[PDB]
């Protein structure tokens, strides 16, 4: 039983999956930031804006 | 492009001493020409005047009586000087056609002298270091022979 | 805080005949019925939120 760097390299399917998830996960977080400061953002019941924004970032 | 020229006016500015008032900003208060009993020193001005109080405010009365000394009622001033280096500020009188520079002497602030509570406590008593300098002034404080008057002069 | 023209020692209101006699040299401005106004608007407690069960699953 042995480990190697072949056991850590992502295949072809990961890279085209991670590239879209890093893009479509960043389009919304660019908009969710923009929906706060430029205009009106709805608020989660916990706190105001700039606190539930981060909990919606996470 | 107003190219107005600045004269380095040599009209003696040794006489010019700016006076400051961190006391009268409420209603464009002008000190008012009539009051006299003027006393001024050349170094540490200590301007002592006849700032006689009005009587339009209703008499004030007993507390003025309670004051002990009031000589109508002098509201004198002791000059807080700020003359460390005193040529950094030297502006004068400026039309839109001419501009006359004059280099002033040390500016002096003029907050109100009390000395009523100072003397008042002493009165109860009856019932620093080289503070005045080596020569005890023997003069600057003696100099108050003063005449504030109105003359158009440059 | 309204100050004294002449010594500058802050506002004191004597309740005799509506003046502003300071602890120093009297400069009692016997303000007539001019009505004093100092409405320092506070905060207003603002409703509530139900602290819902929309998200707790993650
Ligand atoms: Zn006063």
């Amino acid at each position: 039983f042995s480990i190697g760097i072949g056991d850590v390299t992502p295949g072809q399917g990961l890279l085209k999956a991670k590239y879209e998830l890093l893009n479509a996960g960043y389009k919304k977080c660019d908009e969710y930031i923009e929906a706060l400061n430029t205009g009106k953002l709805q608020q989660q019941p916990g706190c105001t804006a700039e606190e539930t924004l981060e909990a919606l970032i996470l | 492009v107003q190219e107005i020229d600045v004269y380095l006016a040599k009209s003696l500015a040794e006489k010019l001493y700016l006076f400051q008032y961190p006391v009268r900003p409420a209603s464009m208060t002008y000190d008012d020409i009539p009051h006299l009993s003027a006393k001024i020193k050349p170094k540490q001005q200590k301007v002592e005047l006849e700032m006689a109080i009005d009587t339009l405010n209703p008499n004030y009365c007993r507390s003025k009586g309670e004051q002990i000394a009031l000589n109508m009622d002098k509201q004198t001033f002791c000059s807080s000087q700020t003359t460390s280096n005193t040529s950094r500020y030297a502006a004068a009188l400026y039309r839109q056609g001419e501009l006359h520079l004059t280099p002033l002497h040390g500016i002096l602030q003029l907050r109100p002298s009390f000395s009523y509570l100072d003397k008042a406590d002493a009165k109860h008593r009856e019932r620093r270091r080289v503070q005045s300098y080596e020569f005890l002034q023997k003069k600057h404080a003696e100099e108050p022979w003063v005449h504030l008057h109105y003359y158009g002069l440059r | 805080l309204l100050f004294c023209p002449g010594c500058g020692n802050g506002l004191i209101v004597e309740e005799g005949q509506r003046c502003h006699r300071f602890s120093c040299n009297t400069c009692p401005y016997v303000h007539n019925i001019t009505r004093k106004v100092t409405n320092r608007k506070y905060p207003k407690l603002k409703e509530v939120d139900d602290v819902l069960g929309g998200a707790a699953a993650w």
